[PDB]
RNA sequence: CACAGGUGAUCAGGUAGAGAAUACCAAGGCGCUUGAGAGAACUCUGCUGAAGGAACUAGGCAAAAUGGUACCGUAACUUC
RNA sequence: AAUUCCUUGUCAGGUAAGUUCUGACCUGCACGAAUGGCAUAAUGAUGGCAGCGCUGUCUCCAGCAGAGACUCAGUGAAAU
RNA sequence: UCGAUGUCGGCUCAUCUCAUCCUAGGGCUGAAGCAGGUCCUAAGGGUAUGGCUGUUCGCCAUUUAAAGAGGUACGCGAGCUGGGUUUAGAACGUCGUGAGACAGUUCGGUCCCUAUCUACCGUGGGCGUUGGAAAUUUGAGAGGAUCUGCUCCUAGUACGAGAGGACCAGAGUGGACGAACCUCUGGUGUUCGGGUUGUCACGCCAGUGGCAUUGCCCGGUAGCUACGUUCGGAUGGGAUAACCGCUGAAAGCAUCUAAGCGGGAAGCCCACCUCAAGAUUAGAUUUCCCUAAAGAGCCGUUGAAGACUACGACGUUGAUAGGCAGGGUGUGGAAGUGCAGCGAUGCAUGUAGCUAACCUGUACUAAUUGCUCGUUUGGCUUGACC
């Protein structure tokens, strides 16, 4: 059973999925629009939106938490310089997922993850 | 929870120091004996020239367990060892001194002297 | 592990009967007026009158 | 023998003045609106039909909407029925209310519910089959069912054989459960025991037949 | 909080005031004891190895050594058995759960005083 | 067979380390030619497990356990 | 007794309980001296028995992690 | 049956018989009572753990109400094991000149198959049920369950020379089994929080991250879970088994039987729990709709529901999921700074920082009134009403 359990497995180890979602969060914060698998997109919110929520307030400790959970200094700078200020007064829901058909190679359902507000 | 082939310390002055459970009494397929339950034990190590000798088969009552005993309020009361008290062929204590504390589950009629001889009753 | 007598063609077709191809639902975006799968964005990229790009 | 429909809110404990733990479950009791009274003449048997909770109009069909409007009650999240006799149909007319004061403190009740579904489960769990040896040469039969029949005679598996199946998510009735407390104003009933099902599910509370 | 609001309403009445205390500090607890027709209070003094806070269901475990063998009891904070609790001595522990003390017997078991 | 097998010699970086063991890295090279989901029984490989501790079993099979350096100390027997 | 059929021979030890194990007796079905006799320190992935520690072997199984099983898309056997 | 029907034992899983081991009801007794012995009725449930030995068996120890006798390919290896027997090696005793042999012994010695059909355990699709649909349901019938100890009281009474010690009634509390459940006690908790070893890296200090079984270690949220909690096995109805009768003739008597009327068991049928109209005999009730209607489905957000299904909830007339807000829980004192200390390190800012799945709210994000299926009053005969 998985009663009330959350999270994903996605056929990966714990460290592997953590690293993959860190990579996806960085790429999403960089390009503001990324094409990905639909489960991956739905799980990406749970790890990306909280970083924006924390970046709403700029401080050394908050920036160090962001760097601990992202491991890209350029992109921590971007998150605390543009996404935080842009998203200061928005209560959540910082990503919109737009389903975009099925993948050619394996027929995996696909979606577009777009940062709200001109991504 | 005491079952067959469980080592118990001896909590009285009967001369035995360690006993082994060979039968949990009071049921066709009874598994475990808690505090206040009667068991059959073999004496595995006794003091020299004591009342009881090594290898003797006799009765005992469990007086404290590491698993613990539950109370009506939902609390649990545990001990650091499993200890029982040796008994007669009529299931009466054969002890003049009780070592270590016991619980109030021994309250009744056949273990009242164990309760009264224990240094402390929880 | 194996058959004792070869399965018949009718019996084989009876199992196949349930297998069926899925047909995707179709909707037309008002702004762009193009066929697209239900709850899935258009080829062009116009979804519910919004610009993805 | 008429009962009531409630919602399981979860388990808690009640302390007695003597210092005794009473594990209880709290069932939310919205007023049960009588939607139909069944009788021997029209139906051939006697029963009370009730509705509880709330349902939005978009989810209430025209047939159910008319059925509710006949009684004059607001649509609930389901329609339930209780077998009743002449004594129990005494004062219960269509459109009436059944509250938690149907049950008084200290009496025995039977609670029916939909038990938590474990999905498709093996013999070891569902039927309490003994596990085979983990070691000593065991290959692929640690949790295997084992033998299911004898030989050519009979040469068939007998009906009712215990085998891996879906476990849970079935109607389960528990009897001889006391009622600790009743609150009409808050519409909540507190019942001793496990009260089968999960929290948030619908539970049927009836008087105990054994009494 | 974790429980439903209807359950919380019932729990609030059961809640009873009691001195707050921390982990790892020596405490004396008064426990009601029934000897038949008479009532008595028994004093249990020990270091608190472990504590769990669950609102009404809060429980703390007290460990004391009697006649060379330790005794552990998981007392219930809000139960009516516990007439009173007082803190004889206050100690500082790095971790809430002191499950290493069970192995410790004498000089090691002691906990440093907190000022 | 674009096969988890076999195939002699030669070169032998850094930090720990007795070490060509083991761990993480350098130069260099790779992610091993089906993927995406779900997270049922059951199978395989592993982790943890209250109390008991061989009661298992043909049998302590398997697992568990011990594990280094320095010092102290070490029995019967002995071909010393 | 790697040798004993009767046989689980008898006695003693070990266990609460020992067709196995140890010591002894000799009634050796059917030992016996280079197809070597009896012993023997050391050695042995050797046979048997008994202990400490240790534990999911077990009482009695529970939870968790990964690879399959299951669903979708591509490729596509087998014995019979 | 030799163009192959796998042996003994063990494990797992069972099913049936009664020539009944316990429980249940009786007759007789060399039945005073307690305990028994024999036989009759009764198969509803229950009917142990270990030492030895490959054992079935058997002996022994300790229990139990009891540790029943049997059939099922001496049930069960396309379910597991492989200790014995029954290959190939080696050795002892014995036999044979020898190769070799021994229901003599001893050490060692590859157990394959992805399930087509029947059967069984679950779960769906199709159509049917005299128009269609949304719900609620009656029950022909089927399955589950059926166990029992001990203590007290009656009463140390009846009985008995003593010893001992009740039937019938009543109360309590256990053992085994089963169901549900996670409030309590625990286990687990590889997207929680900390401590720490080696190494690499983030330009460096600091602070962090990768790998080394989750690197190791200490705790722990929800969920699941037992060893934890709650509950159940009914003391009721009907007809009976053995047995005991009332009245009563055949047979002036006697006689439970031939007519008639009774008592009587854990057994039979109900009662309890679950399923149940594919019960083609397809039932019943309340509503809704009929020139694509009422509804169903697809699709989307999804659930203590689930392999896929199905089921449950919701889709802007919204709290369905995620995020977010406030809490709760867990860990235990974040970073920065300052102070003390030569330093490791300690202290204050401050129970701080972080916190999965938990609780309550909140449309910020995603759930598009889009498409498909489904109609147009439901044949005929008879009868009552009209």
């Amino acid at each position: 059973m998985r009663h009330r359990k959350s999270g994903v497995k996605l056929g990966r180890t714990s460290s592997h999925r953590k690293a993959m979602f860190q990579n996806m969060t960085n790429s999403l914060f960089e390009h503001e629009l990324i094409k990905t698998t639909l489960p991956k997109a739905k799980e990406l919110r749970r790890v990306a939106e909280p970083l924006i929520t924390m970046a709403k307030e700029d401080s050394v400790a908050n920036r160090r938490l962001a760097f601990s959970r992202m491991r890209s200094k350029t992109m921590v700078g971007k998150l605390f310089g543009t996404l935080g200020p842009r998203y200061q007064n928005r209560p959540g829901g910082y990503l919109r997922i737009v389903k975009c058909g099925n993948r050619d190679g394996d027929n995996a359902p696909m979606a577009y993850v777009e940062l709200v507000d001109r991504d | 929870m005491i079952q067959v082939e469980s080592m118990l310390e001896v909590a009285d002055n009967s001369g035995a120091r360690r006993v082994q459970c060979i039968k949990v009494l009071g049921g066709s397929h009874r598994r475990y004996a808690s505090v206040g339950d009667i068991i059959k034990v073999t004496v595995k190590e006794a003091i020299p020239r004591g009342r009881v000798k090594k290898g003797d088969v006799m009765n005992a009552v469990v007086v404290r367990t590491k698993k613990g005993v539950r109370r009506p309020d939902g609390s649990v009361l545990r001990f650091d060892d499993n200890a029982a008290v040796l008994l007669n062929q009529n299931k009466a204590p054969i002890a003049t001194r009780i070592f270590g504390p016991v619980t109030r589950e021994l309250r009744g009629d056949q273990f009242m002297k164990i309760v009264s001889l224990a240094p402390e009753v929880l | 592990a194996v058959q004792k007598s070869r399965k018949s063609r009718s019996r084989r077709d009876m199992r196949r009967s349930h297998h069926h191809m899925t047909v995707a639902e179709l909707s037309v975006d008002a702004t762009t007026g193009e066929k697209h799968r239900r709850h899935h964005m258009t080829k062009d990229g116009f979804y519910r009158g919004r610009q993805l790009f | 023998a008429i009962g009531l429909v409630g919602k399981k809110c979860g388990m808690t404990r009640v302390f007695t003045e003597a210092g005794a733990s009473i594990p209880v479950t709290v069932v939310e009791i919205s007023a049960n609106r009588i939607t139909q009274v069944k009788n021997t003449d029209v139906d051939g048997y006697q029963a009370i039909q009730v509705t509880t909770g709330t349902r939005r109009d978009s989810r209430v069909t025209a047939a159910q909407k008319g059925h509710f409007a006949k009684a004059g009650v607001a649509a609930g999240r389901g329609v339930w029925e209780f077998r009743a006799n002449d004594s129990d149909l005494e004062g219960r007319e269509i459109g009436g209310e059944i509250l938690a004061d149907l049950f008084e403190q200290g009496q025995m009740v039977d609670v029916t519910g939909n038990s938590k579904g474990k999905g498709f489960q093996g013999g070891v769990k569902r039927h309490n089959f003994s596990m085979q040896d983990a070691t000593h040469g065991n290959s692929v039969s640690h949790r295997a069912i084992g033998s299911t029949g004898q030989n050519q005679s009979p040469g068939k598996v007998f009906k009712g054989k215990k085998m891996p199946g879906q476990m849970g998510n079935k109607r389960v009735t528990v009897q001889g459960l006391e009622v600790i407390s009743v609150d009409v104003e808050k519409g909540l009933l507190v019942i001793k025991g496990a009260i089968p099902g999960a929290t948030g599910g619908d539970v049927i509370v009836r008087p105990s037949v054994k009494a | 909080s974790n429980k439903h609001l209807l359950v919380q309403a019932v729990e609030n009445a059961q809640i009873i005031e009691r001195p707050s205390f921390g982990p790892g500090d020596t405490v004396v607890v008064q426990v009601k004891v029934r000897e038949g027709e008479r009532e008595r209070l028994q004093a249990f003094e020990g270091i608190v190895i472990a504590k769990r806070n669950r609102g009404l269901n809060s429980a703390f475990t007290v460990r004391k050594i009697s006649s060379g063998v330790g005794v552990e009891r998981a007392f219930q904070l809000h139960s009516p058995i516990i007439e009173s609790i007082e803190v004889k001595r206050r100690g500082a522990v790095r971790r809430a759960k002191l499950y290493y003390l069970r192995e410790r017997s004498g000089k090691s078991a002691r906990i440093r005083e907190k000022l």
